[PDB]
């Protein structure tokens, strides 16, 4: 039990990682966004 | 080897070898138009004499040379000759293997000549520099280990991004946790100090040495922030490798004395001297 609710944290972690990596991206993906604004 | 080159330069001495003797009769040509001054003029030609010397030297230059013989003499050159009639009309081909060479010799010129750029711009004329497929990682890790003696190793338990250690002779080696593409984010150590294996648990930070190659980590990340070309990650990397590389003796030490302070490293100019002055 103990090992399988490993399972249900430890691919939720990566999956949190995952959502960082997706998340990085859209970081990055405004970051030059925000270059563009001339204010 | 590739040491037939230099009798190319032979070809030239020998051939002063003819001029020089004309250099001495064209002196003997003509007397003396006007000294006035001195008669060194007539030294002047036995100065031409001097330069006869010069053909004894070309003999001289035969002792660098002969280093060794190849086998299979001809060199697979004429393997074609040995064909029939009906092969002959095949020359062709042997002028544009020079032609070739001349060509990537043009572009050894051009792309040179490339490095005075002129883009006044670089954007608003269009994407997705971070590289998608997470293959391309594995493929600048072959293409880094390819080069010899030099081993690197990676493992990437961090997530998407890259993460990668390297090492050298000495216990020096390298933790260089950065994006998709491009290195970012490196830190140096030295003698099991980061043991980056299973540091702890796992290949650990722990950011931290013994106040040695601190200055070395932080040149580093300079160098990663400098060498970050708009394009071509794989040249980045190549050169990061290359930068990275010339720290493998850490022996000389020029334009100082080996006593200015811990060490002494700053080689983005292809060549490292004492450090803290630059």
């Amino acid at each position: 039990r103990n090992q399988q609710l490993r399972a249900l944290q430890e691919e939720c972690d990566r999956k949190l990682i995952t959502l960082r990596d997706e998340v990085s991206i859209d970081l990055y993906e405004l970051e030059e966004e925000y270059y563009s604004s001339s204010s | 080897g590739v040491n037939l080159e230099a009798f190319s330069q032979a070809i030239s001495a020998i051939q002063a070898l003819r001029s020089s003797v004309s250099r001495v009769f064209d002196c003997l040509k003509d007397g003396m138009r006007n000294k006035e001054t001195l008669e060194g003029r007539e030294k002047a030609f036995i100065a031409n004499f001097q330069d006869n010397l010069h053909s004894v030297n070309r003999d001289l230059n035969e002792l660098e040379r002969l280093s060794n013989l190849v086998g299979k003499p001809s060199e697979n050159h004429p393997l074609h000759n040995s064909g029939l009639l009906s092969l002959d009309p095949y020359s062709q081909l042997l002028q544009a293997y020079k032609w070739s060479n001349k060509l990537q010799y043009h572009a050894g010129l051009a792309s040179g000549l490339l490095n005075q750029q002129s883009l006044k711009r670089s954007a608003n004329q269009m994407t997705t520099l971070v590289l998608p497929p997470q293959y391309v990682d594995d493929v600048i890790s072959r293409i880094d280990r390819m080069f010899p003696e030099m081993s690197i190793h990676l493992s990437r338990p961090n997530g998407t991004s890259a993460m990668l250690l390297v090492t050298l002779g000495k216990v020096l080696k390298v933790i260089v946790v950065m994006r998709s593409l491009f290195i970012d984010r490196t830190i140096v150590k030295g003698y099991n100090e980061s043991v980056y294996t299973e540091d702890g648990k796992l290949d650990i930070w722990s950011k931290s040495s013994y106040q040695v190659f601190q200055k070395v980590t932080d040149h580093a990340t300079t160098a990663l922030l400098h060498y970050q070309l708009p394009q071509m990650p794989d040249v980045v990397v190549r050169s990061f490798m290359t930068w990275l590389r010339s720290y493998i003796k850490l022996f000389q030490a020029p334009c100082q004395r080996c006593g200015k302070f811990l060490q002494d490293g700053l080689p983005p100019t292809w060549r490292d001297f004492r450090t803290l002055e630059a």
